[PDB]
């Protein structure tokens, strides 16, 4: 019933590990379909070969800008941006997958994986999934980031797709 | 157009002459009216860019409309190339190079490459993109063919209310300025331009009146 | 529309162009007759809401009737939402999607969601519900297109009983009422409005006589 | 109206007389014009429902407009009661019960309850809700006090273009049917009703013309 | 009045000269309109009976109205003293004695007793009762001041509907009947006294007549 | 507008009604003249964008000028967006996000966000930027409201030099041009358009004569 997608992560081309995500399509369906479809690449464009452009140790890893590769772009499967579906789920801990945005109703394709409990984000970013397998791969990724987000090595989504 | 097999996979299939004949006949007989876009979208479901270029080049006559459609497709392809630059260098073995705007149009690419794009993993919907572009062009064309403007509608003393509302909604569907503007127009301009007798019969029902009672009032 | 595919697994098959051409032709040739409802119900058996939207968009002309149809579909969706709101209850162990008034009308529901709602076990009758709505709308349209009231049907001085009863039953079928009202009307109105020459003949047969007896009586 | 202190907390404050005097003077001197709503929204920032009932009851004259506003507030209060139903069962220790549709207006509640509602944790914005309702009522009032419709605008042969566009935009801001429909009107109706000479001078610049060049064309 | 210090005791404060200046200005310029009562209740908020006596004595002229107001205050004080026994004898410290009617009027006491009664626990508000009595008196005055009755309003042949409803609602605001009788008259006599043309217009409007609908119907 | 509050902590203070009344009066009598831009800049020192929106909404009449101002504000916002791109992403807990092109105009930016952008260290000059935009708009409007051009200013036969130079400098200040062009414009136009006798009187003084000597030449 709820889809599961994976990401095979790479640090400058060396394979690092697989993170897999359960998308809560039963509560945030339109948000979960957009991440699912961008992971499969079935609509022609997507996450494969994009990188995490902003990694802040102890906060979150952000990625998903496949058009401009630096947080200023990305687009959804419904157009460039769409509404905040709802705020049922909250940022309860590491592994929560939440939507990045540029204020309300500006969701595109950027997402962030929390590596800590970030309750201040509640009510401001739609949560739509959580890490299933691979959280120590997300944790190891932190080491390649910095206080301001700049990463030291290129961290890419080498491959991604749907598992179930 | 691609068609699925018994085991679920799909492979290219030659375009049926019946589809081309029906498309040309409906274009000739029904000219360029609002009801060509649904039939066009229904006729060429899953059609390759070559099939769409066929269905467009095969339309004899109305060459100005076809030139408008070609210009619209050209502008859309230029915008697509500007928003999605293609990479250079060697291409990965498991991936085929991404198409450019002129190649999304299907003008400078072979049919086998279109089939490979459409049946790739993950599939690339070049046919759907070019169909969206053609549908936008056809919307602009049916906008151009619109005979009269929406504001110039005024019912004659003898023209029945049925013909009046028919003409009104015809040019309204041909306008396609927006949806909420259309909703405001069908509230205001519809009742603003009635014949005085039936006009006051409609005003007797107030603005809360619906179209059914609006018509059966002036009926009989 | 989806169809049972060998073996036992329903897969989506897009609407065939020949079906759309048949629908356009029957709407062009027969306008809006009482019989179209059965032809529409038989041309779109088990159709996804997208197919019915395509078949309602491919119509040419009669935009007023299509507007009444769309408005009645909206009203049925509104009433459906009112009759089927989510009341608090313990969550079901198994979750199945759910069709909204807008999810049933095929407006905001993607084709995959409708295929899911149809092929899932237990199935959600979205197609039959939308067909009931469109059939109610078509009944409204065909009852509006009636040229004259059933009460005005009267036989000419030399108009044969054949054409008289044909036109009378045609207008009665186009007319809308309960079955008992029709049972009373066929006994109170048919014999009275007949031509006196054959009216005496029908009166000589009896009040509760059947149609064939009167028809062979005034035959010739 | 509540006011913040040095420590940061807020407490009720008696309404200042030269606010009531200014409101009564602007209501009488300017009567009803689109620029009474911004003045009202600026005068009563943070005012309790009692203060708004004061500012409304204090308006002598134009009692029909005040009754329209009362009726609009009445209907709005009923909708709020219908949309949210009070929950049953035990109430949390850190929370206490909410107001009703009629008590949002402050008709059947004392001032201390309004202050407790406005400075609760979390605060409940009854003042802002009632201000929104009053602003909607004032919008309907200034709609009624519009002296013409948007379509009847036709510039006279001698009436300058400046006065024409002033009247147009005045009755357009007084229309407030929508925002995108306003955007379509300012493109079509503005260019469609000019005097023939200046009309064709504006047509010389095409639809891409902006308002500045639109006026400096007919200028001089 | 009694200003509540921010995080502190409710310190007493003498009435500012601005309040009395505005009060004498409005009572001089506007005579005795229905709205003056709201403005009087607005200017004097949380004021001691000494403040209200100062606000009433400063009124210059219209001494008959002042004598009627004093007679009404005396009647209310007599009723209060009749339906409330007054205790006497030694009184426990820290607890003020029973407020008498002539004392609740402030004519037989100083500011200290009023401040004590408005600061006791539980509070005994003398201001909200003396202001109620003054409002009853001002209501009698404004009823006496009305030039024409409500039952004798008739619309002129040329006088439009707006002026007629203005005069009608002004006289209704000046009326003395209960609220249910007020609703009855504003429901019936409004349309029952209009000019015959718009009378028939509003009769065609039928039941559920609402003021904005009435004024939109009688346009032109 | 925010103001330095004792001690050293800026807190939000809502716009005072007296300032709004002064603005309405200066836009009622002065209307649109060169002096309004300086008056506006002084009445709105350090104002949040909400205060400037309130001051621009309260203007009654002159809707064409307000629409020009709104359109120029939109144009400046688009140019600011094209020059200062805003990157999307989660904000830092300590610092605020970079305001977009529409966050300056107070359209989609809440009052708290503006207060943050102003009181933060380093401060974001949203108020001064919006003031520069409104000042550009007001310059456009006051250069439009000019009745005649500076080239058309000519002295009457007996019209004294005082009124001529006053009107000429007033029109020159209302006109829009670089100061460097004005330096040639004055020395080319002031003496030439004067009366012939005063023309020779000023030419006797010399070409580079100052304004005071030129004045005292034809004094009386």
């Amino acid at each position: 019933v709820n889809p599961t997608v994976f990401f095979d992560i790479a640090v400058d081309g060396e394979p690092l590990g697989r993170v897999s995500f359960e998308l809560f399509a039963d509560k945030v369906p339109k948000t979960a379909e957009n991440f699912r479809a961008l992971s499969t690449g079935e609509k022609g464009f997507g996450y494969k070969g994009s990188c995490f452009h902003r990694i802040i140790p102890g906060f979150m890893c952000q990625g998903g800008d496949f058009t401009r590769h630096n947080g200023t772009g990305g687009k959804s499967i419904y157009g460039e941006k769409f509404e905040d579906e709802n705020f049922i789920l909250k940022h309860t801990g590491p592994g929560i997958l939440s939507m990045a945005n540029a204020g309300p109703n500006t969701n595109g394709s950027q997402f962030f994986i929390c590596t800590a409990k970030t309750e201040w984000l509640d009510g401001k970013h739609v949560v739509f999934g959580k890490v299933k397998e691979g959280m120590n791969i997300v944790e190891a990724m932190e080491r390649f980031g910095s206080r301001n987000g700049k990463t030291s090595k290129k961290i890419t989504i080498a491959d991604c797709g749907q598992l179930e | 157009p691609i068609v699925q097999n018994i085991q679920g996979q799909m492979v290219h299939q030659a375009i049926s002459p019946r589809t081309l004949n029906a498309w040309v006949k409906v274009v000739e007989e029904k000219a360029f009216s609002p009801e060509v876009i649904p039939m066009f979208s229904a006729l060429s479901e899953g059609a390759t860019p070559q099939d769409l270029n066929t269905m467009l080049n095969t339309v004899g006559g109305h060459q100005a409309a076809m030139q408008m459609l070609k210009e619209t497709i050209n502008e859309e392809a230029a915008e697509w190339d500007r928003v999605h630059p293609v990479h250079a260098g060697p291409i990965a073995p498991g991936q085929m190079r991404e198409p450019r705007g002129s190649d999304i149009a299907g003008t400078t690419s072979t049919l086998q490459e279109q089939i490979g794009w459409m049946t790739n993993n993950p599939p690339i919907p070049v046919g759907e993109i070019y169909k969206r572009w053609i549908i936008l062009g056809l919307n602009k064309i049916v906008r151009m063919y619109s005979p009269t403007s929406i504001l110039d509608i005024r019912q004659g003393p003898k023209e029945p209310f049925r013909d009046y509302v028919d003409r009104f909604y015809k040019t309204l569907r041909a306008e396609q300025a927006s949806q909420e503007v259309k909703n405001w127009m069908t509230e205001t301009l519809l009742v603003q331009n009635a014949n005085p007798d039936c006009k006051t019969i409609l005003k007797a029902l107030g603005p809360a009146a619906t179209l059914e009672e609006m018509m059966t009032a002036c009926q009989g």
